[PDB]
This record gives structure tokens, sequence and C-alpha cells, in this order.
């Protein structure tokens, strides 16, 4: 039962590694928003998300991360 | 602490970087496919082992790998501008009935829109095309943009109001490209609907050529052209179209096919004008002293909404006063005087058709 | 459950390294790790591992223990730089298991819901691919004695990805690659024969032995069903057998009909050709 | 190594099996404007070789103009009935891009993909856009596409000789098309748009109602004459708008009220007494 | 069925024998119909054994081979004379 | 992988070039690594870089690669070979006997265009071997299935 | 072809136009997608070669 | 659930003329109703009724998993009319049509349930129909696991197991060899006749593949032998 603050010494070392990688805001960009789950053709889970960039481009990637589909519509 | 540890371990997930898009161009062997980035190279890459070709296709937005590039995942459609051009809402529905005039204006566009909806088979028990869309204009009198903005809600089914202003992109102003963009989806979520207020500045003529901006814009015509010129059948989207006049807009426009149907607003009647301040009178309580015709024979060819403000600015006007509630006395002298300073402005407003 | 197991050169140098670590100071026993596995699918993939020290008395031949201290940070040390690592299970270098390796897996099935043990060999002699792979399950048996657990035997697979395909083939050094259709098909038949008939061989001599010597059970249980198993086919002819041998002939009709096609073709074009370019040096030169 | 080649990029082509078509048929008043496409199509396809024997060079001239009155992509889909080539929709502002090289990449590989699926043929809808005269190095990138318009006119003419392309041409105003683009073997052959008459009315009249219900009441002829001292139009979809006019009922068979009622509808107007002392 | 009398083949096709056996014979010489018919016990048989697929390349190669050697007596013997 | 270790620039008054037993050194700088590489050496140098046996366990992780072409167990993916043996790899030889017609059609045509364009186009056009080693899975085919005799007989 | 296969990424390689030289041997060049660069002889084709 | 009452309007339409597959989903839609019944006669009935059709439907590769969802219900096997159809349809072997007859032929006396019977049996020539439909299907699973089993037959050897004459094993065989699920082979003046078998390349797959696909099991001998070994060795 007492293992709770050595959670709580876990969760402040690795949201240590979330103040070093957030990961930083840095550079500006623009999202696209999509929800997907993968079905084959085994049968995994997850989700995916769209980004705008500064630099024009654009990035197909696991939901973020940090904050969620929480908000928002991009 | 454990919901903690669980946002810990949903970012021990996070650093796994993020793939970048792709559109699936076509395909040469199994190992090869042919694919290009958003910025421009083309590349051939190796797929994952679980998908089928059948799950890919030519021309088929996907992504790849960051460093392999090999083709993981994909999502067949996606855009930022389609569903933030639904969103803007009319209350009414009853705004139909609070329109006041006009019936053939009212209700052959539900004639023109509707029954081609719920029934195309009465277009082909007769045999009639039906009409992909519809052209509002004027100004004399008003009520393009509302009846147009009180239909969107009334009719319902779906519909996808387009603005009319951001197209222009600023750099390489290729938007046309976006109205297909937006026709896919139009395809896509069909049936849909349209309404466009100013197709006129989008309507230029390049009748004596001249410096740049006129070329993107007759450049972003050739497409709205072409795409209503297919190769293509839009009926499921119905384009309703008004604006200032109906005259700049060159006659490739001005023909069926991309304009349906003449429809339009005149200065309404004083019988109708009667009906349309009854809907200003409605949401406005005063003293029970009220004669309509007073202010209907008294104020003479205006329009609704030059009615029914400057009735509501009369009943400000006489608040000013402070009294709480006013009889016509006040508005058959305020709508009365204001509005003949607001038609001193109704010069020159009388324009080609 | 496990079907078969992916064992990287890398793992395997693991063990071995840390037979050298602990092989210089001696001087019994066996090097005993912590594996760390990475699991994507039904069949097992290993990529790193490390070892910690251990050491088991004799008097007490079924006494043992490991550091759980080490096996927990430095989990978080590599889990840190590597978030796709994670223990699949320990390992040792045998050569053959004594009956105390069962409780290790059964210390560590908190750490991992089912832990695969995997035996290796520092030293290679026989009779093939190294190491060997068991899975922590529990069979009971057919006789309904009381759960029981005798680790079945999981195929392992030596295999690579990229950067550790790169470091071994550059560090091979050794013999011809392949080379493909001549020596590698026959060597092949040498080595998977003769060893085939050594195995079954020493296994044939075993089986004979446990006989002999060792009993009981021992004999029972499966004995008698293998053995039968080896009894299903003799196999020979009359009948469809025969029917075969001249259809098997009658299949290497084409490929050795095709054989006199290439070598006519290969000689018509090499020999037409290097006698014209012969002939015309010759008399022009000369 | 190159490509195979190719599998190539954009489009492409088909739009026939896998639609859509559209019967040409139906509309017989431009005959006379079919009278080129007749002999500049079918016989410059499937013969190169009466070209060794008649002394004459194919042309790959052809224009179109006038609309509305439209015809033409209409036109095009026509033929895409019987020859089987390709057939690519394409206008000047659709293939505008973010950067400046993928014109070649489109219109470079359009040439390499159409002689090298040849027997093939492509159609620009509305040339016209990509012919305006400008400078700013903004459109410097524009420029380098009308470069490219120029390096697709400079790699067209390797289509000479024999197999194959038919270049077919349409705009609603001539202003900014440069001599180049009109150049001697580009453009030998100029196609207007003939205004439809008694003729094509009448067979404008006829080719509507032969579908949609028509009636005894119906004579036509009264119309080959007082609607057609203006029009001209457009005609088509007035022959549409009387029958748009049944939908206002309830109806079965057009009325001639209707039939008027599409007259009045559009258009006018006289003007004026302006032109009464003339 | 390959193998089939012909009396009971004809009671399927609702057929007399004599132009069952000469249009059935007639299918075999259209070469569409693999098989033969037996007279003697009235009896139909369908066999087969299609490609000829290697000695099409056999034959391909060696009879342009001819010509092959026919095209090296050009060069080998104008070195002689 | 590479190597580069970083030269004292307080050896500026001194002169920057050693080392004395230039062996492994003038061995080193080939291929002369690039440009952009030996930009750095202004400033930087390689080191050399040998694997020290160990043979043993060389031997070991050699053989351990080696199961990729020799075979996975050394019995295992030529007992494989008995597996499929010839199966189903007479499908692929259909392949390589449609290999045979497409490739040997047009390596009959190759001697006439010899002596119409008199003769070697430099060339030849590789159409040659190939199919031998069709041949040498005939040796596959011959081999194995004589190990029949051996499996069915006791 | 490896060699040259090694050589030709830690680089590149493009194409210039030489819009006029120097006295200090250099060369005015254009990098044709970007802006330009100045650079030297290139000792095997002189300055007056081209 | 008027909308699932209707479906017992409609199997008169799919069951009147020409479908007897069309039934096979849908009297399991229709058999949804009893399940929120509260009712007796008409839920066992429903049983009975849905679980006797799978003569009525020709054999196919959905006939089977769908009497497997029905199949091993408790409520089911209370009736000994559903052993014998159960029997017959597991393990086949053989069983004298007359015996058939007594258990169908009892359904008419048999309950309680009257609504097979209706089906079935109520019209004379749907209930006809369904007889020679009946000799079909039993025929059709004579020949199924027969003709997998030739190789060769003889000719009386059929008329003899089949129950019938000669004639209608031809006729049985005739409209079973054009529905193309056996190859035959058939020739009564000789009385050799024979079904199956491949009938492949053969030369490559048959047998190169098949032997070496055993092979598969004899270069694996000693692998999974000296495992077992072990496994008993160890745990005694
Ligand atoms: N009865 C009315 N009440 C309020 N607004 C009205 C009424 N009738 C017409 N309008 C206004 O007229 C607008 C459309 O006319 P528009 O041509 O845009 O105005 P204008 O004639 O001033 O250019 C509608 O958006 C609507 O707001
Ligand atoms: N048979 C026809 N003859 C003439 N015009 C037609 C015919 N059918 C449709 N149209 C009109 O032509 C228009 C489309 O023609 P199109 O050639 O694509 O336009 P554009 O000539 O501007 O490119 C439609 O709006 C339609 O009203």
């Amino acid at each position: 039962t007492h293992e709770l603050q050595a959670m709580k010494d876990k969760i402040k070392e690795n949201s240590e590694k979330i103040k070093v990688n957030k990961t930083l805001p840095y550079l500006v960009s623009n999202v696209i928003e999509l929800l997907d789950v993968d079905p084959n053709d085994s049968q995994r889970k997850g989700k995916c998300a769209v980004i705008k960039t500064s630099t024009r481009q654009t990035y197909f990637l696991p939901v973020i991360g940090l904050v969620d589909a929480e908000k928002l519509k991009p | 602490t454990k919901q903690y540890e669980k946002s810990e371990n949903d970012l021990k997930a996070l650093q796994s970087v993020g793939q970048i898009v792709g559109e699936v161009l076509k395909q040469l062997t199994e190992e090869k496919f042919i694919v290009k980035a958003t910025n421009g190279p083309r590349y051939v890459v190796g797929c994952r082992r679980q998908l089928d070709k059948s799950k890919l296709k030519p021309g088929t937005r996907v992504a790849l790998d960051m460093t392999t590039l090999t083709i993981m995942r994909y999502l067949p459609r996606e855009v930022d501008p389609l569903v933030y051009n639904m969103s803007h809402e009319d209350p009414g529905n009853v705004s139909y009935s609070e329109i006041g005039g006009l019936s053939e204006q009212i209700r052959e566009l539900r004639e023109v829109i509707e029954l081609p909806l719920t029934n195309p088979e009465l277009f082909q028990r007769v045999g009639i095309i039906p009409p992909k869309g519809c052209l509002l204009y004027g100004p004399p009198g008003t009520g393009k943009t509302l009846l147009a903005r009180a239909v969107a809600s009334q009719l319902d089914c779906n519909f996808l109001k387009v603005v009319s202003s951001s197209i222009v992109d600023k750099y390489i102003g290729e938007s046309a490209r976006l109205i297909r963009e937006m026709f896919n989806y139009a395809r896509d979520h069909q049936p849909c609907i349209i309404f466009m207020d100013e197709i006129d500045a989008i309507g230029g003529r390049r009748f004596s050529e001249g410096t740049s901006a006129d070329r993107e814009i007759q450049r972003t015509l050739m497409e709205l052209l072409n795409q209503m010129d297919g190769f293509d059948t839009l009926h499921r989207v119905k384009m309703i179209m008004a604006t200032n006049r109906p005259d700049t807009l060159d006659p490739a426009l001005l023909r069926p096919g991309r304009l349906d149907r003449k429809i339009h607003i005149d200065l309404p009647n004083e019988q109708a004008r009667l009906d349309i301040l009854k809907i200003h009178a409605g949401p406005i309580t005063k003293h029970g002293e009220i004669d309509y015709e007073a202010i209907v024979k008294l104020s003479d060819g205006f329009n609704g909404a030059d009615l029914r403000n400057v009735c509501t600015e009369a009943g400000m006007f006489a608040i000013r006063a402070d009294h709480d509630f006013v009889v016509q006395e006040d508005f058959m002298k305020a709508v009365r005087k204001v509005a003949d300073s607001k038609k001193l402005e109704s010069k020159l407003d009388y324009k080609p058709v | 459950a496990v079907q078969k197991v992916v064992v990287h050169p890398l793992v395997l140098l693991s063990v071995v390294d840390h037979f050298n670590r602990i092989g210089k100071v001696g001087n019994q026993k066996r090097v005993v790790g912590v594996l760390l596995g990475s699991w994507q699918k039904k069949v097992l993939d290993v990529s790193n591992s490390f070892a910690v020290p251990f050491d088991e008395d004799d008097k007490d031949d079924s006494v043992w223990f490991l550091d759980h201290d080490y096996l927990e940070n430095m989990y978080g040390m590599f889990k840190k730089v590597n978030a796709r690592e994670r223990i699949v299970g320990w390992y040792h270098t045998g050569p053959k298991l004594h009956k105390n390796d069962i409780a290790i897996n059964e210390l560590m099935k908190r750490y991992c819901p089912n832990s695969v043990l995997v035996i290796i060999d520092v030293k290679p002699k026989d009779l093939g691919l190294p190491t060997e792979a068991y899975i922590s399950v529990e069979e009971v048996h057919d006789d309904g004695t009381p759960t029981s657990k005798t680790f079945e035997h999981v195929t392992s697979e030596i295999g690579a990805e990229e950067a550790e395909e790169v470091g071994v083939e550059h560090l091979l050094r050794d013999i011809k690659d392949t080379t493909v259709g001549t020596l590698s098909q026959r060597i092949t038949n040498q080595v998977h024969g003769l060893k085939g008939l050594n195995s079954k061989l020493l296994d044939i001599r075993s089986y004979l032995e446990k006989v002999a010597t060792g009993k009981l059970p021992i004999n029972h249980q499966i004995i008698y069903q293998l053995q039968d198993v080896f009894n299903l086919l003799p196999d020979v002819s009359l009948q469809e057998f025969v029917k075969a041998f001249y259809l098997k002939t009658n299949d290497q009709m084409v490929v050795v009909y095709l054989a006199s096609l290439i070598r006519s073709v290969v000689a018509l074009h090499n020999l037409i050709n290097n006698k014209i370019a012969n002939r015309d040096a010759e008399k022009k030169e000369g | 190594d190159v490509l195979p080649p190719e599998a190539d990029s954009s489009i492409m082509m088909l739009t026939s099996d896998q639609k859509p078509d559209v019967m040409y048929a139906d509309i017989g008043g431009m005959d006379i404007q079919k009278q080129e496409v007749r002999e500049a199509v079918e016989l410059p396809l499937t013969h190169f070789e009466l070209y060794k024997q008649i002394g004459i060079d194919p042309p790959r001239g052809v224009l179109m103009y006038g609309p509305p009155g439209c015809g033409k992509t209409m036109l095009a889909k026509a033929v895409a009935h019987h020859t089987t080539a390709a057939f690519i929709r394409v206008v000047g502002s659709e293939f505008v891009q973010k950067y400046l090289g993928e014109g070649p990449r489109m219109v470079r590989d359009v040439f390499r993909l159409a002689k090298e699926n040849a027997p093939a043929i492509i159609f620009i809808d509305e040339i016209d856009a990509i012919a305006t005269k400008r400078f700013d190095a903004q459109t410097g990138a524009d420029r380098e596409v009308q470069r490219i318009l120029l390096e697709l006119l400079n790699q067209m003419d390797g289509f000479d000789q024999n197999v194959n392309v038919k270049v077919i041409m349409a705009t609603n105003r001539a202003d900014t098309l440069d001599p180049a683009l009109l150049r001697p073997g580009r453009l030998d052959r100029k196609i207007e748009f003939p205004l439809p008459d008694r003729r094509q009315k009448r067979l404008i009249f006829s080719t509507i109602t032969s579908k949609m219900n028509l009636s005894e009441e119906v004579d036509l002829e009264d119309y080959v004459a007082r609607p057609d001292k203006i029009s001209g139009a457009d005609i088509n979809s007035i022959c549409q708008e009387s029958g748009m006019l049944a939908v206002r009922e309830n109806r079965y068979i057009v009325l001639a009220k209707d039939f008027e009622k599409a007259y009045k509808t559009v258009i006018k107007k006289d003007e004026q007494e302006h032109e009464f002392y003339k | 069925f390959s193998r089939v009398q012909i009396e009971h083949i004809s009671s399927l096709i609702k057929l007399s024998k004599a132009d069952v056996e000469r249009k059935l014979s007639q299918m075999i010489l259209d070469k569409k119909f693999h098989g033969i018919l037996d007279q003697g016990e009235g009896v139909l048989i369908i066999f087969d054994e299609p490609p000829v697929d290697k000695t099409y390349e056999a034959a391909l190669e060696t009879i342009q081979n001819m010509s092959k050697v026919v095209d090296s007596l050009y060069n080998k013997a104008k070195k002689l004379t | 992988i590479d190597a580069f270790r970083l030269i004292n620039a307080n050896m500026m008054v001194l002169g920057h070039e050693p080392r004395q037993t230039t062996s492994n050194l003038g061995h080193l700088n080939k291929p002369s690594i690039q440009a952009l590489i030996h930009g750095l050496n202004r400033h930087y140098y390689s080191i050399t870089i040998n694997y020290r046996k160990n043979e043993l366990e060389q031997k070991m992780l050699l053989n351990l690669h080696k199961k990729s072409w020799m075979e996975g167990l050394t019995l295992q993916d030529y007992s494989e070979h008995c597996k499929h043996n010839e199966s189903v790899v007479k499908e692929m030889l259909e392949l390589a006997k449609n290999y045979n017609k497409a490739v040997e059609e047009e390596d009959k045509m190759t001697p006439e265009q010899l002596a119409i364009k008199n003769v070697g186009k430099q060339d030849p056009k590789r159409h040659l071997e190939e199919h031998v080693d069709v041949l040498m899975t005939s040796n596959i085919v011959q081999c194995l299935a004589a190990m029949l005799d051996t499996v069915v007989f006791k | 072809l490896r060699e040259e296969l090694q050589l030709l990424q830690e680089q590149g390689s493009y194409v210039g136009e030489v819009v006029r030289a120097m006295d200090k041997k250099k060369v005015l060049v254009k990098v044709h997608p970007e802006g330009k660069f100045v650079v030297d002889v290139d000792k095997n084709i002189d300055i007056n070669d081209v | 659930k008027l909308k699932l009452k209707y479906y017992n309007l409609m199997i008169q339409l799919d069951q009147h003329e020409g479908s007897y597959l069309s039934i096979c989903k849908h009297y399991r839609a229709i058999y949804d109703t009893p399940c929120i019944q509260a009712e007796s006669e008409k839920w066992q009935q429903a049983l009975k009724s849905v679980v006797l059709y799978v003569i009525l439907a020709p054999f196919d590769n959905e006939q089977s998993d769908l009497v497997h969802r029905i199949s091993g219900d408790k409520k089911l096997e209370e009736i000994p009319k559903y052993k014998d159809l159960l029997k017959l349809f597991t393990t086949m072997e053989l069983m004298r049509w007359s015996t058939l007859v007594e258990d169908y032929g009892m359904e008419l006396r048999k309950g309680s349930l009257e609504s097979p019977a209706t089906d079935v049996f109520g019209s004379t020539e749907e209930g006809e129909k369904r007889w020679k439909d009946l000799k079909n299907r039993v025929v059709e699973h004579n020949i199924r696991i027969m003709a997998k089993y030739y190789t060769r037959i003889t000719m009386k050897r059929m008329a003899q197991l089949l129950d019938l004459s000669v004639d209608e094993s031809e006729a049985f065989l005739s409209n079973l060899v054009v529905n193309k699920t056996i190859f035959a082979k058939v020739d009564r003046l000789a009385g050799i006749i024979n079904f199956q078998r491949p009938k492949d390349p053969n030369n490559l797959l048959n047998d190169w593949s098949q032997k070496l696909n055993s092979l598969m099991s004899l270069v694996n001998k000693t692998t999974h032998l000296i495992a077992k070994e072990e496994m008993i060795h160890n745990l005694q």
C-alpha cells in the first residue's frame, strides 16, 4: 500500500522526461484529424492523425500524443 | 496516481515518429509502387505484408515509412475546408413564412430544388432532365441572401454553404481545384446543396485583359466551367447562385447548365409589404393601436430589411424618450422621415439583368 | 501460445561473451541471464538481452537466486533507451537443464505472462543449429497426475534485420557465397543427411539405453505410440509406389530435355561466335 | 535505369469504359460542323499511309469556338463511342501547381504517355487559360508553364510523323492566343460556332421532343420562325425549358402556353425606339 | 463421364444411334471433343494428354538452328576460299 | 562504421603530421573518404580498427548467419527443400520453361542478326547461363529423389 | 562503380553556367535552382578555354 | 414486433414455388418470435419446422455450418425425429430407406405439432415434390461418400445398395453429373463404373508434392520424436 509514493516518483521522473520531451512545441503547425483502426486482413488497435507544418509539409501519425482527440477539430 | 502513469505509458507510445502522408500514384511490381510526396518527389517503395493492392489501388491517399518509406497505413479521404463550410445556421425553417413575399419566388424554388431530390421519377415520368442548380439576382427589393439562408435550414436534407471570399488563397490562386476538392465530397456526401453569393467578382470578364490578378481569376473560372462541363454528372448537388448583378458573368455561365433557372426579387408590393410588416410587427410589442396599412400607405417602395430595421429604429428612435410602449404615431413620423433619409441613397440601385 | 522464436546472433553472443566474463574466473555451473524478447505476433523475435550474476549450490541442487534490483533498474535502463524491448524470459548455457530450472521461470512469471527459457551453447560442437528453446506450460498428463510442468520444446531459428546483417555478413570472410546451384545444395545433402543419420542413431541409442538402464518409467508413456508412428510407414511397393517410379521418370523427361536444349543453344552461340572472332583475328593479324 | 516506360502519373485516359459517354446522334444540326471532324479524325488516326499517297501531310490543327452555344466538350465525348483511344479531360488552370517543374512532369509525360500508349487522342478543354500575356516573376512559374506550354509546343512536334495525336482545341475567346499557338503545323484547321438555323432548329425541335411526351397540339413550324428571329441560343436548353415547365404540374404532355413561356422567359429585348428611326 | 455406352447416352440426348455415332465422331473430327467411341461393344471413352509445349520449344529452336549453321556456313567456309 | 579522434589545437606550435610506422596510417586514409568527411581531416583524424579473435565465437557466429544461405539448422531448411522438393517447385520450372520459351525465342533471333550486322555489336545480350541454374535445381531433383530409395526401403 | 557510387552522394553533382571569370582565378557561376555562387579553378580547364 | 410477424407472412411467398434455399436463414428469422414467447405449441412446432427443412434445400457449403449453428441447443434434442435427422447427417454411412420412411411416415401421426406435416405433406403436389427431393437428397448423400471412396464400383452392387433400379441409378447419376459436383465414369454394359479421382497434373502436384508432404513429417520425425521422448522422461 506504500507503493503509491513510488509510483508518484516514477510519474515524476517520467514527467520530468515530459519536461525535457513534451515534446517541446517549437515549430508552429496545423492539424488534420481523423479516427482509424486496423482490422486484418491479425486484428490490432490504435488510431491515427494528420498534421500540417510551417514548411508546408504534412504527416501521417498515430494519434497525439500528447494531448488527445479531446480538442480539437483541426 | 495510476491514471497519471497511464498517461506516462501513453507517452511511451509517442516517441515513435509519425509517418509521412502519401498518395499512391500507380504501381510497377509488388515491391515497386509509384508514389509521390506532397512536395513533389516521386518514389517507388515496397508495401507492408498485411495489405493487398486491392486495399491500395492507384491514385490512393496513403502513408509511407519515415526511413524505408514503405507503404504501411492509409486513409482514402481527407480535407480541411469541407465540414467547416457547413456550420452556418439560420433560425427557421419558419423564416420561410418570415420572408413575406413572394409566392412564385417562394413556391417555385421548392419545385426547383425539393422535388428533384425526393421524386426524380416525376422527372422521368415526363422525361425532363433534372435541373441541377438555381440562380438568384437583384437587388431590386432584397432577400436573395436570407431566402437562401432560410431555405438551407428549411429544406433540411444535406446542404453546404460556399463562402465566396477566401478562395483567392493569396499565393498560387489555383484554388479552383478546391471546387473539385469540394465537388469530390459533393459526389461523396451526395445529395448535398451549395449556395453561392457573389459569383460576379469571380465572374471576371477578361474583356480587355490587364495586369496579373485577373489572370488567376479567369483561370479559376475555367475549372468551374469544366466541372459543370463534364465528363461528370453533378445532378445530386444543387448549385444556388446570387450576387449584385447577373451581367459580368460572361455568356458561358449565363446559359443553362451553369445557370439553370432565372429567379430574382423586385421591390415588394405594398400588399406584400403589408405582410412584411407583420413579421416585423410580430416580435415588437407596443400599445395596441395599429394600422398596418398606415405605414404601408405612408412608407412606400422599400425592402423588408429597410422597413424592419427602420421600423425597429423608429421604436429605438421613439424609445429615446425613455417611455416603453410606443404607438405608430412616432413610427408614422420616424419610419416616414428616417427612410426619407434612407431613400436619398436609394439612388442608382437599378441594375441590368 | 509460443510457436517459434527468432534468435539473433546478438543475444547468443551476449550470453557467450558473459561466458568469457565469468569463464575467466570460472568455474562450474552455467551462465544465466535475463532474456529480452520482442513479440510482434505469435512468432517470437529476440533482439537484445542482459546477463545477471548467478550461482547454484549442488547440496541442495535445487537452490537458485538472481538479483532483482539488477533486473529492475536495468530493465528501466533498457526500456528507457528502447521502448520496444521487454523481457520475455531468461536463458542459460545448459548444456542440459537440471530439474531446478523450472522454479526460475515460476518466479519471473510475475514479470511476464509466459516466460520462455532459452538453453544456449557457448562452444559449437553438435549437432546443428545451436541453443534451444523451452516454453513454460502446464500440460498435466494423460495419466491425470497432479499438474506438473515439463517444458515444451520451441523450434529456434537464426535471423537478423538490417544492421545485425551488416556486421556478421562482413565478419564471415571465410567461405564462398553462396554459391547458388553448385556446391550449396550438395553440401546440404551431406550435412542434413549425415547429421540426420547420427541424430536418430544416437537418439535410437538413447531409446534402447533408456530401456536397458534408467527404468522407470521409462516406457511408458509415449514409447508405444511414438514407436508405432515409426512403424506407420515401412513403406514400399507394390503397388502405386511403382507407378510413382516411372512417373518420376516422366518428370525428369522435361527437365533433361530442356537441358539438351540449353546445350544446343549454348554450344551454337559460343562456339560459332568464338571461332568467328578467332579465325578473323588470326587471318587479319597473320 | 529508367522506367519500363511506363505506368506514368496522372489521370489517365479511359473515361469511356469507366464512363461517362453520351450519344451524339441525337443532335444533327452540327453535321456541317462535324464535316471537319469527319475527315479530320477517323482516317487521320486509322491511316497514316494514305497521307504518303496523297502528297499532303495530315494537320494537327483543330479549333472550336463560340460558346454558348457550346457544343464543344460534349462533341469531344462523341467520337469516344467508336474510336478507341485516350481521352484526357484537361484545362489550362487545373494543372497549375505550386511547383513549376510539374508541367513537364505532366505535359512531357503527357506526350510520352500518349505516343507510347498510342493510338491515343488528347483534348485540352478551354486551352485559352494559358494564353495570357504577362510579365511578373510570380508568374515566372507560369511563364515557365507557358515555357512548358512552349516546352509542350516544342516536344509535341515529335509526333511528326505518323503515330500519334489529334490536337483538338477550343476557346470561347480568341484574343490572347499567341501566333505560335496558331503556328503553321499547329492549327491549320479552324472550326467556329455556326449558329443553329431552320434546319438545325427543326432538328433541335424534333430531337428533344421525340424523347419526352409530345402532342398533336405541337406544331414546331411556327417556332422555326417566331422565336428564330432572335435565337440563336442555347435552344437545346430552351427545348428542355418548356419540358422543365411540365414540372409545374401534374402534367403529362407539355402545353403550348409553356412553349411560349419558355420563349417569354428567354430572352429579351428589342430595344428599341432608339432603333425605330434606325 | 468419359466411358459411357452409346445407347443410353443417345437416350440422354434423345436421338438415334446412327447419327449419334456419326455426329460425335464428327466432334472428334473437329478436335473440340477429346475422346473416341467404340462400335463393337457400343462404348464411348474420353481421354486427353493436352500439353505439347516442350516439343514446340524444341522444334522452334532446332529447326531454326538449321539456318543458324547455314549462316555459319557463310563465314567459316569463306576463310577457306 | 567510422572513426574519429580530435587533434590537439595546442599543437599548432609543433607539426601536425605524425605518426611513425605509417603502415596502418597510409592504409587507413584510403579511400581518402570523400571530401566532406576528409574535410574533417583538418582538426580531426581517423583511427584504425581490427577484429581480434576470439576465433571460436567468431566461427560459431559465422555459421549463425550462414544459417541463412546454408540452412536454418543445417538440416531443416534443405529438408524443407526435401519438403517442397519439386512440389510446386515444377510451377517455377514451368515459369522457368516459360523463360526458356521467352528468352530463347529471342535468342534464336540473335545469331541471324549477327550475320546481318557483321558481326558482334558487343554484346552478348546475356542471355547466357540462366537455366543452367534450373538444371542445377535438376541436380536437386535427381539427388533428393534418389534419396527416396534410401527413405522408402528400410 | 562503387567508388563513384561512394563519391557522388556526400556531395551530389550539378551543372553550372559561367557568367564571368575572375582575376583571382575564380569564376562567376549560378546554382540554377537557387542563388548564384562564385568558385575557383578547376586546374584542368583554364580560364581562357571557356 | 409486428414486423417480425410479417416474416411469417413472407415465408409463404419464399416457400411457395421454387426456393428451398431462401427459407434457410428466414425460418431462423421467424424463430426469433418464439424467443420472446411465452408460447408452447407454436414454439415447439417452430423448433421442428426449422429443423426439418434441411432436406428441402440442396446440398451446399452453407448448409453444413447452418445446421451446425442450430445443433447443440438444449431444447432441440427433445424430439427423437431430431435424433434420426442428426443420425443420418453425422458420420453418414448407410441406413435402410424403408426405416427412413418409418421415422418420416410416423410424423403424420406424431404430434402435438402438426406444422411440419402441414408445410411438407400438407400439400399433395408439394409433398410428392419433397418425396422425390428426399429421394434425391439421400441418394446424393450416398453418392457423396461413395464417390470420394472411388476408385471404382459395380453397377449391380450400386443397384442393391441404393435400393433402386439400375435405370434409376443412371437417372440419379445423370442429374448429379450435370450438377458437376462429382465427375463420374459410367458404363452399364461392362458392369464396371467409377467415380472420381483426380485428374490433377498429376505428375507434379499429386505424386511429388504429396509424397514429400509426407516427407515433411519424415524429416520432422526425429524433431518431435525426441520432444515427446524428453517429455515422458522428465516428469517421472
Ligand atoms: N423582411 C426582411 N427582414 C430582414 N431582412 C431582409 C428582409 N427581406 C430581405 N432582407 C435582407 O436582404 C438580404 C439579401 O439582399 P442583398 O441583395 O444582399 O441586400 P442589398 O439589396 O442591400 O444588396 C438578405 O440577407 C436579408 O437580410
Ligand atoms: N446538344 C447540345 N447542343 C448544344 N449545347 C448543349 C447541348 N447539350 C448541352 N448543351 C449546353 O452546353 C453546356 C456545356 O457545354 P460545354 O461545351 O461543356 O461548355 P463550354 O463550351 O463552355 O466548354 C451546358 O450548359 C448545356 O446547356
